[PDB]
């Protein structure tokens, strides 16, 4: 439930006006998102120093993540990083799969964390922080609310906390950890991965190279069918990938149509050799699709 | 040269104390250069502490009138807000 709270003369001020009305913005923000996105919840930065696990430490420098429930998580503007994961315990182990956990919230209150313990995390923290007022000369310290964020591994209980991925290590070769060439968060913004845009990239450098010589050579419904679809297609994808800075659907949906025309005179894929979209798991979507162009462009 | 007073309004953990603003102007051609100047504020700032009443924070102010600057002790070591 939330409470929008009635303003007008003689009312009192109260915490709990605010609250609810904090409340109330996020929700009605969050069903905007929802007219036209599927899925507004993924990351948009994931940035971690791999350069300490030699030395058994991963430490994040710059997260940016939208929760399933609406929560923003911004350490750029608002958040502090997380606590430095210590991989000592994990010296059995030759894969880890590291997400962020954020608490969720206690319907009766005591959502604030005064210091102690309890068997169900607190989800928010209080820290002393010095602002400035923005119209006049004058700075002051203030209360503000951080959330309690940690990094855990999805071989743990994570059952109290909301998690969403951000980071996979594996053994190298030296026997040191390093992070997963071909790993992806679930995804809100395309740029959050560059693994991705790498394998992206490298699709439109084919599909140019290919409409262009097939364009020279201009019985012939297999080369103006190619060209059309080819043709069609090339304007937008370019654009997408131009300004990757969207959610990842909007590709999905203009790469499914390029695989979908061009599946028609391939013989040696199935029917239904488009993979479905799956936000929480890119890497059983993305990879598969783009493999699948590569053969069917190259073809 | 001469003494003034003022009062302080300031904040600490969320609270808001009360302090005073001691105040002296100094004839620096009478001290051997910051050495003394700062030696003998040092030894001011403690009496202060030492004569000042209860919960009042008290800073330190000299001013070295052949120049216009000015050391400032600003500084508690009593020990307060116990809750």
């Amino acid at each position: 439930k939330i409470y929008r709270p009635l303003w007008e003369d003689g009312a009192f001020l109260m915490p709990q006006q605010f609250q609810q009305q904090a409340a109330w913005d996020v929700h009605l923000a969050d069903s905007v998102a929802r007219m036209g996105l599927a899925h507004p919840w993924g990351v948009v930065a994931a940035e971690f120093d791999d350069s300490l696990l030699p030395l058994s430490r991963l430490n994040a420098t710059r997260l940016i993540v939208r929760f399933p429930d609406g929560t923003l998580i911004d350490t750029e503007r608002a958040d502090n990083l997380p606590p430095v994961c210590d991989l000592s315990t994990v010296s059995d182990r030759s894969l880890v799969d590291i997400v962020l956990a954020l608490p969720l919230l206690n319907a009766n209150g005591g959502n604030l964390d005064n210091g102690s313990e309890s068997e169900r995390p607190r989800r928010w923290k209080s820290e002393r922080v010095n602002v400035q007022e923005l119209a006049g000369h004058e700075q002051s310290e203030v209360a503000v609310l951080r959330h309690n964020l940690t990094l855990r591994m999805a071989h743990q209980e994570n059952a109290a906390w909301l998690t969403c991925p951000v980071t996979r290590l594996v053994r190298d070769a030296q026997g040191q950890w390093c992070r997963d060439p071909r790993f992806i968060p679930p995804l809100l913004t395309l740029s959050a991965s560059p693994s991705l845009m790498t394998e992206l990239a490298e699709l439109l450098h084919h599909l140019q190279a290919r409409r262009q010589r097939l364009m020279s050579m201009r019985a012939d419904v297999s080369l103006f069918w190619l060209l059309n679809a080819l043709n069609s297609a090339e304007p937008v994808l370019k654009e997408l990938l131009d300004m990757p800075y969207r959610h990842p659907e909007l590709l999905y949906r203009e790469l499914a149509r390029l695989a979908g025309s061009l599946l028609t005179f391939s013989l040696e894929h199935n029917v239904d050799a488009v993979p479905a979209y799956h936000h929480e798991t890119p890497e059983n979507v993305f990879p598969p699709l783009l493999s699948l162009l590569n053969r069917l462009l190259e073809a | 040269l001469a003494v003034q007073h003022h009062r302080i309004q300031r904040f600490e953990k969320g609270f808001l104390l009360r302090g005073l603003d001691v105040e002296v102007t100094l004839d620096g051609n009478g001290f051997a250069g910051e050495g003394d100047i700062h030696l003998f504020g040092e030894m001011l700032n403690r009496f202060l502490a030492l004569y000042a009443d209860m919960n009042q924070f008290n800073q330190l102010t000299l001013i070295v009138q052949p120049e216009g600057k000015c050391i400032r002790w600003k500084e508690n070591h009593n020990p307060r807000l116990p809750g």
